[PDB]
């Protein structure tokens, strides 16, 4: 029923602009106030501002932190929410969310769209295997995974066997290498008896560099 | 103007216990006409924030009854009686009476469980990555608890430093444990130059340091 999907996120040069959009469906778009809220990686939520419903002349309110620099609007014949950003700085780097507000506060949120402000250019990663070390030391349970290395900017998606594999799956937080390129691993733990009857493939996807890679991890 | 301050910033609760959190505003948040719009939102690892309590004690849809909002004027409290694995994540309060709108500092919540030792694994650099000219050795400390855990690399019994970095996952909503990955980075050259690569893990759950190694390069 209710659906809020935002987009337009991505890498952008310091000082430039980037407009985000939030697609809604499943309710009368004009009866609600539409909110924008961002969250830098690892930090707290920060209310950015909203636009009142039709009953209130679709008036806008912004957070002192972005007022005058950011603008919100809405296409009612299409039920779309917008966020225009300008003279972006490195700190504006975060995941942006949209939500609707009404008789039940911000009861519905989008899944988010990530933004990064950097002078550094895009870069697709290289995926190597964390092969089930042959002589898998004392253990009936083995560990294997993929190493997604040297990419920019964030984020990178990693699922196993198109999503079907979920048990004992751990994707770690990216870290920054002295090269200024991110890196991260994705592991999964399974039985060593089946390292011959099973198949394991990590489906890594980037986006800012349109990269898809399905590497099949083997002993 | 308005300032929302939450406390504590962190909160260790035992599975089954009761949890309490406070959100104090800078001024009354009683929206002139009507009442007071003070909400509680909760964000779980990798998910988006989600509504829990709207008005002040008003519990949204599919929200269990263990959660209860309360307080008025400038003092509000969120309480969770009988905490559990699922309620893991950060909690936030929001004032929706005065514009600009305000977000609480954010109160984290970790779940304490019996001690669990880490299971160690060690991966040598791929062949594909060696063609490149760099080698990445990865050590994995899987599903352990508490969070604290040391890791030391030894290339030919020689200790290493400042050439490796770690990454810890967030508490698992399932068994409430942690996982850590360590990556030793060396040039293809120097890697050819040595023989024994070991990863030595130290943890409270371990009585004697465990080690994983391999001979190649
Ligand atoms: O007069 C009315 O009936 C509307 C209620 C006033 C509150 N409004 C809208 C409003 C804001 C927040 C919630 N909430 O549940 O969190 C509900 C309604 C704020 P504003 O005047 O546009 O800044």
């Amino acid at each position: 029923q209710v659906q809020l999907v935002e987009s337009g996120g991505g890498l952008v040069q310091p000082g430039g602009s980037l407009r985000l959009s939030c697609a809604t469906s499943g309710f009368t778009f004009t009866d609600y106030y539409m909110s924008w809220v961002r969250q830098p990686p690892g930090k707290a939520l920060e209310w950015l501002g909203f636009i009142r419903n039709k009953a209130n002349g679709y008036t806008t309110e912004y957070s002192a932190s972005v007022k005058g620099r950011f603008t919100i609007s809405r296409d009612n014949s299409q039920s779309i929410l917008y966020l225009q950003m300008n003279t972006l700085r490195a700190e504006d780097s975060a995941t942006y969310y949209c939500a609707r507000d009404g008789s039940y506060a911000m009861d519905y949120w989008g899944q988010g769209t990530s933004v990064t402000v950097s002078s550094a250019s895009t870069k697709g990663p290289s995926v190597f295997p964390l092969a089930p070390s042959s002589k898998s030391t004392s253990g009936g349970t083995a560990a294997l995974g993929c190493l997604v290395k040297d990419y920019f900017p964030e984020p990178v998606t990693v699922s196993w066997n198109s999503g079907a594999l979920t048990s004992g799956v751990h994707t770690f937080p990216a870290v920054l290498q002295s090269s200024g390129l991110y890196s991260l691993s994705s592991v999964v733990t399974v039985p060593s008896s089946s390292l011959g009857t099973q198949t394991y493939i990590c489906n890594v996807n980037h986006k800012p560099s349109n990269t898809k890679v399905d590497k099949k991890v083997e002993p | 103007e308005l300032v929302m301050t939450q406390t504590p910033l962190s909160l260790p609760v035992s599975l089954g216990d009761q949890a309490s959190i406070s959100c104090r505003s800078s001024q009354s948040i009683v929206h002139s006409n009507g009442n007071t719009y003070l909400e509680w939102y909760l964000q779980k690892p990798g998910q988006s924030p989600k509504l829990l309590i709207y008005k002040v004690s008003n519990r949204f849809s599919g929200v269990p009854d263990r959660f209860s909002g309360s307080g008025s004027g400038t003092d509000f409290t969120l309480k969770i009686s009988r905490v559990e694995a699922e309620d893991l994540g950060v909690y936030y309060c929001f004032q929706g009476s005065h514009v600009p709108r305000t977000f609480g500092g954010g109160t984290k919540l970790e779940i304490k469980r019996t001690v669990a030792a880490p299971s160690v694994f060690i991966f040598p650099p791929s062949d594909e990555q060696l063609k490149s000219g760099t080698a990445s050795v990865v050590c994995l400390l899987n599903n352990f608890y508490p969070r604290e855990a040391k890791v030391q690399w030894k290339v030919d019994n020689a200790l290493q430093s400042g050439n490796s970095q770690e990454s810890v996952t967030e508490q698992d909503s399932k068994d409430s444990t942690y996982s850590l990955s360590s990556t030793l980075t060396l040039s293809k050259a120097d890697y050819e130059k040595h023989k024994v690569y070991a990863c030595e893990v130290t943890h409270q759950g371990l009585s004697s340091p465990v080690t994983k190694s391999f001979n190649r390069g």
